[PDB]
């Protein structure tokens, strides 16, 4: 085929965190922040020509959030079985010393969508120019996640992105460090 | 810590060869148990599982609602299309391509958009097939992609191995060498 | 241009 | 930039509403009689026994239709209405297509709609004729409008109105639901003269926007 737009939502309790975004063949379009009640763009050129109220948005999550509810007992409060994340550290391309470069930690095939994320260069967390994406859908429907720190290729420099989940016993630490 | 119960909805809406074919699928998913959904070629709600029979019955009965999600087609999936073709399906980023090291030569292709391309590599003119290796297609999370592909050879001095990369981004192919 | 979204509906009881 | 709902008189508002809360439809007559090159009489069978005069904009779609079994829908009206005898006369711009040109199943047309950006509920309109008039699809959108948002009441809110039809084929049709070109339906509605008939099938959809 060519190409899929999705609109994905959805609401989680008892943490009452929903979410309200759209894809554009596996790349996010835009999510609305539920506490500004604003939207926000992957890419702020998005936002020149097209538009999307906020409100449209809270108005879906008030029904999903009484879905939940429905489902929750129509199912006897069968609770969600966890699945632990695909952690893998990439780099936004070919690493060469004091070459600046982007950090990449993609978080994947995971659920329920909630994750605790740190980035520690040398042993300590940074935030540093750190951004991130919203929770993506999965066809499986399973969830991913992208973080990403820049950084300046050292020899002198270890990373890790620490990533907590429930479906996780300990943290999943995966490591990154200059290969001379 | 406590269970969690989760609530979640797509409308995904493919299409195919630009917008001539339209395929609009509404799912609704518990946990991460798909229950119910709409497909617009079959017309009418339909129950993936139990769970959903209920809603699938009560939902096709609501006329205005089942015309409303047939039409949807049209109103929702069509009208999205054109609402971000501009920075979609016409987006275009160019590949940074890069080459370098029995050995192994690799070809470096990073940050463009889409996500289709063609990586050939060529010794002396000649196009090989064989003995290469990729990482295969890496989804930045950013509307950006990258992809590394590497050639197992034999440099004897004097040879002369290109990469060839061929991407909607440039009319004519681009082209890296190295010189053995 | 805005986009549209599908509006969700109510489960049955 | 659309005009404003300000920019028309009472009587324009008037015979707005008039018109588009209560179209005229006739399914299925003949008339054998032009009129001035560019009309169709169809004697007494308009409203109240009155003889029927549908204008259109060339005399070759007058004769298109002229000695064929045709479905009339549209904006009607008398005032300036050119007079073809001693009964009165109704009169009526294209929305005229041939009876026997109908779909295999109606055909359902979604239509968004938005007030100041906010999304409001769908709207639907059904049409079971293989080829329809911009005009008997225009007409259906505005009813909806004027009983959901009151678009042709004086003191309603709403002041800026804009209508688009999407064709399946990248084109696309519109109106201002406040740029009418005089405040009389003869001036009004020859906007629909052309007789413009879309294929059913090849349409989209309709996108609404309206603005406080
Ligand atoms: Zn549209």
């Amino acid at each position: 085929e060519e190409h899929v737009i999705i609109q994905a939502e959805f609401y989680l309790n008892p943490d009452q965190s929903g979410e309200f975004m759209f894809d554009f063949d596996g790349d996010e379009i835009f999510h609305v922040d539920m506490a500004k009640k604003e939207t926000v763009w992957r890419l702020e050129e998005f936002g020149r020509f097209a538009s999307f109220e906020a409100q449209g948005a809270l108005a879906n999550i008030a029904v999903d959030k009484a879905n939940l509810e429905i489902m929750t007992k129509r199912s006897n409060y069968t609770p969600i079985t966890n699945v632990p994340p695909e952690v893998t550290v990439l780099t936004n391309s070919p690493v060469e010393l004091r070459e600046p470069n982007v950090l990449i930690c993609f978080i994947d095939k995971f659920t329920p969508p909630v994750v605790n994320v740190t980035w520690l260069r040398n042993g300590k967390p940074v935030t540093t120019g750190v951004s991130e994406t919203v929770f993506l859908p999965r066809e499986d429907h399973l969830f991913r996640k992208f973080h990403y720190l820049p950084f300046l290729p050292s020899t002198e420099d270890v990373y890790d992105c620490r990533v907590e989940h429930w479906g996780l016993d300990e943290p999943l630490l995966k490591h990154w460090e200059f290969d001379a | 810590t406590r269970p969690r119960f989760l609530w979640q909805l797509k409308f995904e809406c493919h299409f195919f060869n630009g917008t001539e074919r339209v395929r609009l699928l509404e799912r609704c998913i518990y946990n991460q148990e798909e229950s119910v959904r709409f497909d617009s070629d079959v017309g009418e709600y339909r129950a993936v599982t139990e769970l959903g029979r209920p809603d699938a019955e009560y939902w096709n009965s609501q006329k205005d609602l089942l015309e409303q999600r047939r039409a949807a087609v049209d109103t929702y999936c069509r009208h999205n299309y054109g609402v971000g073709e501009s920075f979609t399906v016409q987006r275009r980023v160019e590949p940074k391509v890069t080459v370098y090291p029995h050995n192994l030569l690799v070809c470096s292709v990073s940050g463009f958009y889409p996500g289709s391309i063609e990586v050939r590599w060529f010794r002396n003119g000649q196009e090989e097939k064989a003995g290469v290796v990729s990482t295969g297609l890496i989804q930045n999370g950013d509307w950006t992609f990258q992809t590394l592909v590497m050639l197992e050879t034999v440099p004897r001095s004097g040879e002369v191995y290109t990469c060839q990369v061929e991407h909607p981004s440039v009319t004519s192919p681009l082209t890296v060498e190295w010189r053995a | 241009p805005k986009y549209v979204k599908q509006n969700t509906l109510k489960l049955a009881t | 930039d659309l005009h404003d709902k300000s920019e028309l008189t009472d009587l324009a508002l008037a015979n707005a509403y008039g018109q588009y809360n209560h179209p005229f439809i006739k399914e299925n007559i003949k008339s054998d009689e032009i009129s001035g090159e560019k009309d169709l009489i169809f004697r007494n069978q308009g409203d109240s026994g009155n003889d029927l005069r549908v204008k259109f904009a060339t005399a070759d779609l007058a004769q298109k239709f002229k000695n064929k079994n045709v479905d009339i829908y549209g904006a009607s009206f008398y005032y300036k209405c050119e007079k073809i005898s001693e009964n009165i006369s109704e009169c009526l711009y294209g929305g005229t297509t041939l009876n026997s040109e109908k779909l295999a199943q109606e055909r359902v047309i979604g239509a968004n709609v938005w007030v100041d950006g906010i999304q409001k509920e769908t709207e639907l309109i059904r049409t079971n004729k293989k080829n329809v008039t911009l005009q008997e699809l225009d007409i259906k959108i505005r009813k909806i409008l004027s009983d959901k948002y009151k678009i042709y009441y004086k003191d309603s809110e709403i002041s800026k109105g804009l209508i688009e039809f999407d064709m399946k084929t990248p084109r696309d049709y519109s109106f201002d639901i406040y740029d009418l070109k005089g405040e009389n339906d003869y001036e009004i509605d020859k906007i629909y003269e052309d007789n413009k008939t879309l294929k059913s099938d090849d349409i989209s959809h309709i996108d609404v926007n309206l603005y406080t």
